[PDB]
């Protein structure tokens, strides 16, 4: 959760969360140098976790 | 190669042509919209499009430019908004439109509607037959059906491109991609 | 909406009470008002027909059945459950009855028969309840003029006085006020047309108003003359022209 | 209401004349003269249950009470109630009750109640909750009502079973009246005579025949039947309604269904 | 529902025809008292069902006086009063049942 | 009901007035009280007379 | 909705997959006619001009379901050939049972009960089909019964069915009331089928062709399709409008 | 200008049997005054978006000469009040002068809710605005010489206090285009632009049944591409052949055939 | 029925007891129908029942009607 679900699907809704989220996202995707960096996720399950 | 082809028909053509459109009187594409699942390359595509009709390649996102606050982002994003346009030839790249499209009732009312609002002054400025020759735009975003209702009214995003599930022949052809990178092993 | 128990026929609801056997009575109220009023000396069984398509012949619309030459019926309710329930009563008596006792039902005993029909469709799982609800109006030798509801559950009652379908409210308030069974047949006719008249007002003419009695033999009717011992036809039903006779008497 | 005030009087009621003789004797006269109450010594009459299906003209009621009081008349609809924060409904039920104590004698209506007051609910939904939270405050607050200057409680429903009826009951609510809207011969006559008055007619055809064809027609069915009626009228030059037109018009409009519609596909 | 802390629990009736005699009685007084006392027959005669109940009899055998311009009540309208305000109670609750049983 | 005032009389009023001698001669305190029968017989009527 | 599914009664108890079925019988979108003369019963259909991959004759509406007694069939066809079955079938078997020819009545209930035990049966789809029986039947003369998807059944002394219903009915009922009797005129059987080809070309507003119509005639014991050129005869004078 | 009313094709029928409702009362509230009924005032137009609710609005208006005030409010919309109540305020004061006048509202329906009951609760912040404006052009007042046409375009957007009489008397409908409607509005596309003569518009029509005429400017501009793709300023008949097949299939899929309430 | 009578010879018990059985179902058509059945109906229903026992069931009747 922040940065993992969406919380769009509630009523009144949120997206706080979408921001964070989306900002990890297009780091990862596309050129964009590194320094050798691994990244590791730590969710409790996959489900959880947005499908993106 | 078939969203190549339409793609081609929406961008480059009009881009060459336009004295043509203008003779006739009829509109260019105002813009395309790419949608569906992700790693189809809506990135990828742009590039190659853009490259190809030499005109400045924005890659950009609309909720992305606003810095912490949305008192002094609202008001940055305005200025983007009229660099962008500046400096023709240009396609735009404006990617994902989730954070912003809202189409609940509880849509912010905030400074989230000015980015918004800006995006159809946008689109609609493209209209004519000549502005729609320089200024082009290229929009990304994975959910269609989130949208802002103003947005499926009018000719908003003049084309709409849904990508097909890949078949064999679109399968052997990306893997032949990869394995280039790799030993060649027959 | 409600629960998977109470759609399920085969499956106790949790009230008791199933979804299903309401939905029945919903559909009653829906349909036409009837109604049956007892006299000493006959019953009367009125409603009015559907008026349909302006092309549909009325006539062929019938909401009175005779089951035998001497017990009618009358419903609320849709055609199609009508009818088929309506053969399965015929046949389930002459079974029965015809043959064992080589005679017509008492009143009571066909009342009986058909309720346990009604049952069985209520029982099945999967088979929904008949969605008609009766009024079994009739006449029997031994236990004289009686007077029937049969409901799609498969209980059943005799009374005094009972109408159904929309208009009940109105209508058995009405027959208490004017009537009681110790008076005669003939007044009751005349009472009943304007009873069903309150409900409707455009038309209330004899076309678009089955009206029958049930109540003297007819011995021109029982059409193998020259025998008399056997009765006759206890249900006459009565034409437009002879409704129109017994609104000028209104 | 008195800012800008109803053109509703109590001329302007056609029908119901006798629904609506019961209804200004419990609400108008507290507020006119308390006076007459306090020389017996009775509590004043309670709250008022209007109910009767819509076209039955509950409303009406009100706009004509409205004008006559000279005083307060705060109409309010249900919507108000329910949650607009998802907080909002339990304050918005306190303040209705103050704001008429300030602005005294005061008229209290609410429009809609049927979806507010339900016998059970559903706490799993978060929305729900304030729905519950008025109901159980308005109950509460009324038994503080007793013996004031407003008015208790006004509310008008499509049905006296919407409301739950072991805890809203007589002496709450001690006129719950019910509308005619199957309506007798005396009813539908004054309503016809509203018009009759409005505009004179030129005797073409009888006049009694309408009636006695209108099966139970509510008001509103004999207002949409001369509006067609009229429209003919513009075209023809006529300024004087045919009794011959108005027979025509009810011809073309045989409302509240008849039969030709409901008996169509329930057959 | 389940142990906790609740502990001490009151249970209230429905009036009796002795409590209902009671609170009709001191509602009288304070009113117009009813003229040949014959407020214990009406308490005696039926049971209402609540003192909500009984404050609604109260109230429009108050109102029959009023109808007349007169302040004082008898007992003959305590006998029409009571009669409305009583079967109106049930005709209400009433309708809900269809024909179960 | 007058079942009720004694009953509710010994509940509340002689341990808010003086918890000193309620709890010598019984032991413990009382705990909340719980009002139940229908509505419209007068329960919060009762609370508000008491306090 | 579970609500709309279940065979058993809705919680409204008036079905949804009833009303369902009405929907269907109007995909096909056929106006059809049928009109009771003195002594002759039309029935008339468009029959559809597809492309040349298909034949156009074959493509029809009109069905012999034995002597004397035509149908019509108004929504899907592999649902109307399924019904269709089952009529043809009880019409020889109560002659084997009886001895005689079926009367019309009698065919049309038979079928009522059959859709009432397909909501019964929960497997089953209710056939979302209109049966429109016409005959010249033994005693009763022209007739007309129409039976509905649901089960409701209704006779008639003139119909038509589709969308484009409403607009040939109010022709039809004007002119029984000038006329001030029920049977279109005119004893000939011949003329009475132009009475019906013109006034189904007024209704609906377009001229047909041979190509765009089949007639179906009943006379006294046969049912039988007239030839393509018949129709002409007919349409030549009232083409001219 | 008058959106020339030879151009409205297939829905000619319409502007006729609307001057009925909306020149005879607006030019004299007089004549039904002294027929004896309540002067009409609240009109709700409804069909599909793109059949020209609003081109018809303006087709009557220029006839009458009647002042025209074209406000659409999806441009404007927003949750609780904020440049909305600047605007409402402004237009009925200038509708007022210029009377008699016509408020063509269009798309009632973006700040029109929906009541709710355990919805989300900011939609009843925006129907707040929609009765605002209720009130302003009409109270209790009836007023023919000022008038309100409200067009919707979403359905279940639309406030179901807006459907009552007493906010709205008639419900006229306007419904699809004629077939030959479509081919009249197909030819005064092309001819406005460069064509070398073209009349395979009889064939392209039949398939391009059902078309809106927002969706018959699409096949005209397509073809036109494939004009420029050709080398050619001039749409050639073989380009319109194309063209009209593809755009048919979207049209259907994606397709507005509500008709709303 | 009323207006279709026979005689009966053979063995009497059969005789009584297929008018009886027949009796009914003719009934029932002539009610299902609302008609009055043909006379050639009751012929035939008569026969099928007969052929089936191939004539032991032994009633032999002139039906008249
Ligand atoms: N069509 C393609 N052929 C081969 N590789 C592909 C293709 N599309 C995407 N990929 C690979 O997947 C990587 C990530 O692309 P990504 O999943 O971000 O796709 P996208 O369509 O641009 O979506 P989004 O921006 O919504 O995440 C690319 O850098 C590329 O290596
Ligand atoms: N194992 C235990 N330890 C302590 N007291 C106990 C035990 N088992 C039973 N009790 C009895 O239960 C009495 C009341 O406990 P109390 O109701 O305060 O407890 P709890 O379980 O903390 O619950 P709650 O806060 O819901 O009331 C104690 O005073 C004592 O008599
Ligand atoms: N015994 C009484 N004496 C006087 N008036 C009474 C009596 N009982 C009830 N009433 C009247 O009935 C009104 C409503 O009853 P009240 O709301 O106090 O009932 P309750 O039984 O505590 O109900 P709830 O279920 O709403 O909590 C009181 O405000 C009062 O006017
Ligand atoms: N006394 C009457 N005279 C005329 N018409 C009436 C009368 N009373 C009620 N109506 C009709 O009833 C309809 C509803 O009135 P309104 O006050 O809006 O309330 P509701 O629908 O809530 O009962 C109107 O169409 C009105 O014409
Ligand atoms: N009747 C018509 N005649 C000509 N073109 C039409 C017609 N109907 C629709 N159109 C075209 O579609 C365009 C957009 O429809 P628009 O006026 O925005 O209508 P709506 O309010 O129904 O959405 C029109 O401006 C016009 O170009
Ligand atoms: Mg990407
Ligand atoms: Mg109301
Ligand atoms: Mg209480
Ligand atoms: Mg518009």
């Amino acid at each position: 959760a922040v940065g993992g679900a969406r919380f769009d699907d509630g009523a009144g809704g949120d997206n706080e969360v979408q921001r964070t989220m989306l900002e990890l996202i297009t780091q990862l995707d596309g050129f964009d140098p590194r320094g050798n960096i691994k990244v590791m996720f730590a969710t409790n399950r996959p489900n959880t976790l947005d499908p993106a | 190669d078939k969203q190549i082809e339409e793609l081609v028909e929406a961008i480059v053509l009009p881009m060459k042509r336009a004295d043509k459109f203008k003779d006739m009187g009829i509109r260019a594409p105002k813009g395309a919209l790419m949608y569906g699942p992700p790693g189809t390359g809506k990135t990828l595509l742009a590039r190659a499009c853009a490259a190809q009709t030499n005109a400045t390649f924005l890659k950009l996102a609309a909720p992305q430019l606003v810095q912490m606050y949305i008192g002094e982002g609202a008001k940055l994003v305005r200025d983007a908004f009229a660099l962008a346009k500046e400096k023709a030839p240009t396609i735009i790249f404006i990617d994902e439109l989730d954070a912003i499209g809202t189409k609940r009732f509880d849509s912010e009312k905030s400074g989230d509607r000015e980015v918004q609002r800006t995006m159809l002054e946008l689109l609609n400025q493209l209209d004519g037959f000549s502005s729609d020759d320089r200024v082009k735009v290229l929009a990304a975003t994975n959910r269609v059906d989130v949208l802002d209702p103003a947005l499926l009214r009018s000719g908003r995003l003049d084309r709409k491109i849904e990508f097909p599930l890949p078949s064999e022949d679109s399968r052997a052809q990306i893997l032949q991609i990869h394995s280039r990178k790799m030993t060649t092993d027959d | 909406m409600t629960d998977r128990y109470s759609f399920s026929l085969t499956t106790f609801s949790p009230s008791g009470k199933l979804g299903q056997i309401d939905y029945a009575l919903t559909a009653v109220k829906q349909g036409v008002t009837s109604l049956g009023i007892k006299a000493t000396n006959g019953v009367v069984i009125a409603t009015e027909k559907k008026s349909s398509s302006p092309l549909a012949m009325s006539e062929t619309l019938s909401k009175v059945s005779l089951l035998t030459p001497d017990i009618g019926a009358v419903y609320s309710g849709m055609g199609p459950d009508y009818r088929v329930l309506v053969d399965k009563s015929r046949k389930v008596a002459h079974t029965s009855y015809k043959r064992i006792y080589g005679e017509y039902p008492p009143t009571k005993l066909l009342v009986s028969e058909v309720a346990k029909i009604m049952q069985e469709a209520t029982q099945s799982g999967g088979v929904r309840p008949f969605g008609v609800s009766l009024l079994i109006a009739g006449h029997d030798e031994f236990n004289g003029f009686s007077l029937y509801q049969v409901d799609p559950s498969g209980s059943y009652f005799p009374w005094k006085a009972t109408a159904i379908g929309k208009g009940s409210v109105a209508a058995k308030t009405f027959l208490e006020k004017r009537w009681n069974d110790e008076l005669e047949l003939e007044d009751a006719i005349h009472i009943a047309l304007l009873t069903l008249k309150e409900s409707v007002e455009g038309e209330f003419n004899g076309d678009t108003i089955e009206l029958a009695i049930i109540g003297d033999e007819n011995p021109d009717l029982l059409g193998y003359t020259g025998i008399p011992t056997d009765k006759g036809p206890r249900f006459r039903k009565l034409t437009s022209q002879e409704i129109n006779d017994r609104l000028e008497a209104l | 209401g008195e800012n800008e005030k109803p053109d509703v009087t109590y001329a302007d009621v056609g029908g119901l004349d006798m629904q609506k003789q019961e209804i200004r004797e419990a609400v108008e006269l507290p507020l006119v003269q308390a006076d007459l109450y306090e020389q017996i010594g009775i509590d004043p009459p309670r709250g008022v249950l209007l109910y009767g299906p819509p076209g039955t003209g509950k409303t009406m009621l009100v706009k004509a009470v409205a004008n006559s009081t000279k005083a307060a008349f705060i109409r309010v609809n249900g919507s108000e109630f329910v949650h607009k924060y998802l907080g909002e409904g339990p304050r918005m039920v306190r303040d209705v009750f103050r704001l008429a104590r300030e602005n005294a004698p005061s008229i209290i209506f609410i429009d809609e109640v049927d979806s507010i007051a339900t016998k059970r609910f559903d706490a799993q939904t978060g929305s729900d909750r304030e729905v519950q939270r008025i109901l159980i405050e308005l109950l509460t607050q009324m038994d503080g009502f007793d013996q004031s200057t407003n008015v208790k409680v006004i509310m008008a429903t499509n049905r006296a079973d919407t409301l739950d009826p072991a805890l809203l009951r007589p002496g709450r609510l001690d006129r719950k009246i019910e509308f005619p809207s199957l309506r007798d011969r005396r009813e539908r006559r004054l309503i016809f005579g509203t018009i009759a008055s409005k505009m004179s007619l030129a005797p073409e055809a009888d006049l009694d025949s309408l009636i006695i064809r209108n099966d139970s027609l509510s008001g509103a069915v004999i207002a949409a039947i001369m509006q067609e009626a009229g429209l003919r009228a513009v075209r023809k030059n006529r300024y004087v309604i045919l009794q011959s037109d108005l027979e025509e018009a009810y011809a073309t409009q045989v409302k509240t269904d008849n039969t030709v519609d409901k008996f169509d596909f329930y057959k | 529902l389940r142990p906790g802390r609740i502990d001490r629990k009151i249970e209230f009736p429905p009036p009796s025809v002795a409590a209902r005699a009671e609170i009709l009685r001191i509602h009288s007084r304070k009113m117009n008292l009813t003229r040949g006392i014959n407020l214990r027959k009406v308490a005696e005669k039926m049971n209402g069902c609540s003192g909500a109940d009984v404050k609604g009899v109260c109230t429009e055998a108050g109102m029959y006086a009023l109808r007349e311009r007169r302040i004082h009540v008898t007992q003959e309208d305590f006998e029409l009063a009571v009669g409305k305000v009583m079967n109106k109670n049930q005709e209400t609750a009433i309708s809900v049942a269809k024909l179960f049983k | 009901l007058t079942k009720q005032i004694k009953e509710i009389k010994e509940v509340i009023e002689l341990p808010v007035k003086h918890p000193e001698l309620f709890e010598s001669l019984g032991i413990a305190q009382p705990k909340g009280v719980i009002l139940y029968g229908p509505p419209g017989t007068g329960k919060t009527l009762l609370a508000r007379a008491v306090a | 909705g579970y609500d709309r599914h279940i065979t058993i009664f809705s919680p409204e108890g008036r079905l949804y997959q009833v009303e369902y079925a009405f929907k269907a019988t109007n995909q096909t979108n056929i106006n059809s006619l049928a009109v009771r003369g003195k002594d002759c019963t039309v029935v008339i259909s468009q029959k559809k001009v597809p492309d040349k991959l298909l034949d156009p004759t074959t493509v029809s509406y009109i069905f012999c379901i034995s002597r004397t007694i035509g149908m019509v069939v108004n929504g899907p066809i592999p649902d109307a050939r399924n019904a269709a079955l089952r009529a043809k079938a009880e019409a020889a078997e109560f002659r084997y049972k009886y001895g005689y020819d079926m009367p019309c009545d009698v065919l049309a209930k038979r079928m009522a009960n059959l859709s009432q035990i397909y909501t019964q049966r929960a497997y089953m789809r209710p056939l979302g089909v209109i049966l429109t029986f016409v005959s010249v039947d033994e005693e009763l003369g022209p007739s007309i019964y129409k039976t509905d998807p649901a089960g409701y059944y209704v006779g008639y002394k003139a119909t038509a069915t589709g969308p484009k219903q409403q607009e040939i009915t109010t022709n039809l009922e004007n002119h029984f009331k000038k006329s001030k009797i029920d049977h279109i005129n005119e004893e000939s059987w011949e003329k009475v089928v132009e009475f019906a080809i013109t006034h189904m070309i007024d209704a609906l507003g377009t001229e047909f062709s041979k190509n765009d119509l089949e007639v179906g005639v009943a006379t006294k014991d046969k049912f039988f399709t007239l030839s393509a050129e018949n129709i002409e005869e007919r349409l030549v004078a009232i083409a001219e409008q | 200008g008058e959106i020339t009313f030879d151009g409205i094709g297939g829905l000619t029928e319409q502007i006729r049997e609307l001057r009925e409702v909306i020149e005879l009362p607006l030019k004299n509230p007089e004549i039904f005054q002294r027929v004896g009924i309540k002067p009409p005032k609240g009109v709700l137009l409804y069909g599909p978006p793109g059949t020209g609710k609003t081109l018809l609005a303006k087709a009557v208006a220029a006839t009458i000469g009647a002042n025209f005030i074209f406000s659409p409010a999806s441009g404007i919309v927003d949750k609780y009040i904020g440049e909305s109540a600047r605007i409402i305020r402004e237009m009925f004061a200038y509708a007022k002068e210029h009377e008699p006048c016509i408020i063509f509202m269009d798309e009632v329906d973006a700040i029109g809710g929906r009541r709710f009951s355990e919805g989300t609760s900011a939609d009843r912040e925006i129907q707040r605005t929609l009765m605002e404006l209720l009130t302003q052009m009409d109270g209790f007042d009836n007023l023919g010489q000022t008038k309100i046409i409200m067009a919707t375009n979403r359905p279940d957007t639309l406030d179901p206090a807006l459907l009552r009489p007493g906010r709205l008397d008639r419900k006229v409908e306007i419904p699809l285009p004629n077939e030959a409607g479509r081919l009249e509005i197909f030819k005064i596309h092309t001819a406005k632009v460069k064509k070398t003569g073209e009349f395979d518009f009889e064939a392209a029509v039949k398939m391009s049944d059902g078309f809106n005429g927002a969706d018959i400017r699409n096949c005209a501009t397509e073809a036109g591409f494939f004009a420029i793709r050709d080398d050619r300023d001039h749409i050639n008949p073989d380009d319109l052949m194309k063209a009209v097949r593809k755009v048919a299939e979207v049209k259907k899929l994606e397709g507005t055939i509500e008709y709303q309430k | 029925s009323p207006k279709i009578w026979c005689a009966g010879a053979g063995t009497a018990a059969d005789t009584e007891a297929v008018t009886q059985l027949i009796g009914s179902n003719i009934e029932l058509h002539s009610l299902y129908t609302s008609r009055e059945p043909r006379v050639v109906s009751a012929l035939q229903m008569l026969k099928q029942h007969l052929f089936k026992y191939q004539g032991h069931i032994g009633a032999y009747l002139i039906v008249a009607g």
